[PDB]
């Protein structure tokens, strides 16, 4: 069905809307922008003489783009396909390769939405999300990004995150803030997220390997996947999705990567909320692989020996965890989660490591608060 | 009867389009060095000037079965509707195919189509589809059907770009519609006879003597004068002369007592034509007509012609043989005889003369084909130089 709905699509060429049409066509990215600035404009949008009311055209256009661009990535052949090397399932993706071009996906994603804001009388104005740009519309050019041009280098891979993926998960971490989470923005740009983004990051996961020019990067990747996990509004699937997305990253980061979220780590733990489960359980697994890393004087030669803040930090932990479980009242889940912690703490922290009495003093609130995260 | 088209047969891709509300004629060509990219010189104004076929031509090796091509690429014939065929260039020898290089004006979707060396590849084989709502899959295919043409890499069709100022031809899934026009037929041609198409030189009544222009002064005026020489001129590419002729389609045919036919030499590109002052003088491409470039091969010298005939469509009898037989050059408007001045490297001046001289008979020999392509690449070589030299100087 996808063969033969391409090759119809692709024959009589004028479904694809003016755009990609092929006749001056000012491109899809531009075709976004230009829908955008439409739906801006009100004599534009409407008839002038909601859906019933007035059916939005700016949203019409990019709602049709998305899903021929939806539809397209999934007559996308599927990769195992490619991998056995079908002649007509290359042709199908060279083909769709060519119709779609790579730098108009990446500029479609890296367009912004519009933001909820608190208001003077302190109500939230929302904007109508049925006339404006939508997280779902980035959905589908990540679903073709994935199944069509796909992600297998790790230049490309940090070149998109920071471009759009970034900016999408600090605005779902600005979001999370308690007045603006019932609102529509964050329920959609939440599922947009977990459905689309994260999973594919969690797929890519290996080709974080190489990233040692790129930390800073990567340290806020960790920082607002971090805080959209604290977040409340989240559904168990989306949760589930995000520790899969996390505990996948870190696993393959590399462990002078992951500090700054150690330090947010060793904060957050010991108040054993039912939110630190995930925490715990990453910790287990951060400190089970990196063990010859830090107990080991020499340490893993390509990736170094601690720095010993990070070992005073690990010993902070382990001293604040036993304690909080200590007085904290039993129960299974928790318990059991908790032992593999402390025990892999235990393990990682080298036993005749000397507690410097002149550890760097006053640690900072300021990037580090639970009343607004800063 | 209607002729089936046949493997190893030399065909030109003809096509109209429409401009000014007028229907232009034109055929499929491309040059073999420096231009792979393909493009379409005119043949509507056959009279006013010459159409160039020889790249226009065309040579169908094979005719296989599409899914024949598919596990082929895994791994004389009669031409069907819906089977892939490969073109093989008459004059480069490579192969027409889908370049998937595009310069992408107006249409960033479309490829661009030109020559490749490699056989190998899905680009070089073209899948026949018919045109005509009445033909069908996997029936005859017609000696002069409509036809359309889909590249096997991309399914684009061989497509004419309108939109662009000069009329483009590229690879698009807009359809184009194309005319097979036999040039000739290869397995009917008959061995020493001359056949439209082909490079010969005019040895002259001495046996030995061929007629030439003057040896390069890098003066075109001297040039363009016309004499007879012997000696080694004739070996060299000077001597060379192309007999193309009036028809645009069966060009490649034999070619007969009386029929007319026009003149051109190869390295430097001018057709043989009549002056007002009796003289020869080659011209260029665009201001040689037909009336100005025009001969006919006439056996007996005398006055009364052979008569009007019809040009019949096929190969025709073996009626001129190479070396035996003896040919007598006479101008078709003026009736004037192709004779020597007779008077003062010989540097003989050839005259057109009305009664001519006895001494007028005419042999011709055969070029090889590496004479011909090579004499073919000197003058594309120094056209291009020259170009460059001018600019260079600019």
């Amino acid at each position: 069905n996808a063969n033969v709905v391409v090759r119809l699509l692709i024959r009589r060429p004028e479904c694809f809307g003016p755009a990609l049409r092929g006749e001056g066509g000012n491109g899809l990215l531009a075709a976004m922008e230009e829908a955008i600035k439409i739906a801006e404009d009100p004599s534009r949008d409407g008839p002038s003489p909601e859906e019933d009311d007035t059916i939005h055209m700016g949203n019409a256009i990019m709602t049709f783009y998305s899903a021929l661009i939806d539809l397209l990535g999934r007559c996308a052949p599927e990769m195992h396909l490619i991998h056995a090397g079908k002649g007509e399932a290359i042709r199908i993706r060279s083909i769709l390769r060519s119709l779609i071009p790579l730098g108009d996906l990446v500029g479609v994603i890296s367009i912004a939405f519009q933001m909820p804001t608190i208001a003077k009388d302190g109500n939230v104005v929302e904007p109508d999300m049925s006339a404006g740009f939508c997280p779902d519309h980035k959905a589908a050019m990540v679903l073709f990004l994935d199944r069509v041009y796909g992600i297998e280098v790790q230049d490309f891979l940090l070149h998109l995150l920071e471009v759009g993926f970034l900016p999408d998960l600090r605005a779902a971490a600005s979001l999370d803030t308690a007045a603006l989470s019932a609102t529509d923005m964050a329920l959609a740009l939440n599922r947009y997220l977990c459905t689309a983004v994260l999973p594919l990051l969690t797929r890519c996961a290996p080709l974080f390997a190489g990233t040692e020019h790129h930390a800073s990067l990567i340290d806020s990747l960790l920082h607002t996947v971090y805080r959209l996990s604290k977040g409340c509004s989240l559904t168990k699937a989306q949760r589930d999705s995000i520790e899969v997305c996390l505990l996948s990253i870190c696993g393959q980061l590399r462990p002078s990567m992951m500090q700054h979220l150690l330090r947010r780590l060793v904060f957050d733990v010991p108040l054993l909320n039912e939110h630190a489960k995930m925490p715990l359980k990453l910790l287990t697994n951060h400190y089970e692989r990196c063990w010859k890393y830090y107990c080991l004087p020499g340490g893993w030669g390509n990736f170094g020996a601690a720095s010993e803040e990070e070992l005073h930090l690990s010993r902070k932990l382990f001293w604040g965890i036993f304690d909080a479980l200590s007085q904290k009242k039993y129960e299974q889940e928790l318990f059991k989660l908790a032992l593999p912690c402390l025990s892999a703490v235990a393990g990682a922290l080298p036993p005749d490591y000397m507690e410097s009495n002149y550890v760097s003093m006053m640690e900072k609130q300021s990037s580090m608060d639970s009343e607004g995260n800063f | 009867e209607i002729q089936f088209l046949r493997t190893d047969d030399e065909v030109v891709l003809q096509c109209t389009a429409t401009i000014h509300k007028e229907q232009q004629k034109l055929c499929l060509a491309a040059e073999g060095f420096g231009n792979r990219l393909c493009f379409l010189e005119s043949t509507s104004n056959s009279k006013n000037v010459p159409p160039d076929l020889s790249i226009c031509t065309f040579v169908l090796e094979q005719s296989l079965s599409v899914r024949a091509l598919q596990e082929m690429l895994a791994n004389h014939r009669t031409l069907l509707y819906g089977h892939a065929i490969l073109l093989r260039h008459s004059y480069s020898g490579m192969y027409l195919c889908c370049l998937s290089t595009s310069r992408s004006s107006t249409d960033k979707l479309a490829f661009d189509v030109g020559l490749q060396e490699d056989t190998t590849g899905e680009a070089c084989w073209w899948t026949i589809h018919p045109a005509s709502k009445q033909r069908s899959e996997g029936e005859k295919v017609r000696v002069g059907d409509d036809l359309i043409l889909v590249s096997v890499s991309s399914e684009r069709y061989l497509h004419l770009s309108y939109g662009n100022g000069s009329l483009h031809v590229d690879a698009a899934f807009q359809q184009t519609l194309w005319s097979v026009a036999p040039i000739s037929s290869g397995s009917e041609a008959a061995q020493g006879y001359l056949i439209g198409g082909d490079v010969l030189r005019l040895l002259h009544g001495h046996m030995d003597e061929c007629l030439t222009v003057p040896s390069g002064e890098h003066g075109e005026e001297q040039r363009r004068t016309v004499h007879y020489e012997g000696g080694a001129v004739s070996v060299h590419a000077r001597s060379l002369w192309r007999l193309e002729t009036l028809r645009v389609a069966w060009s490649g045919s034999h070619i007969r007592w009386g029929q007319p036919f026009r003149l051109r030499h190869v390295t430097t590109g001018k057709y043989l034509s009549l002056m007002e002052d009796k003289n020869l003088l080659l011209m260029d491409k665009e201001k040689a007509d037909v009336k100005s470039t025009a001969f006919t091969f006439r056996s007996s010298k005398e006055k009364l012609d052979v008569g009007v005939r019809k040009e019949v469509d096929g190969m025709g009898t073996s009626e001129i043989k190479y070396g035996d037989s003896v040919c007598y050059i006479q101008h078709v408007d003026t009736g004037l005889w192709l004779t020597y001045q007779s008077v003062d490297s010989i540097q003989r001046k050839a005259i057109m003369h009305h009664e001519g001289h006895m001494d007028d008979g005419i042999s011709l020999s055969r070029s090889q084909h590496e004479e011909s392509r090579t004499a073919r690449v000197i003058r594309s070589t120094v056209f291009l130089f020259n170009r460059f030299i001018r600019g260079l100087d600019a």
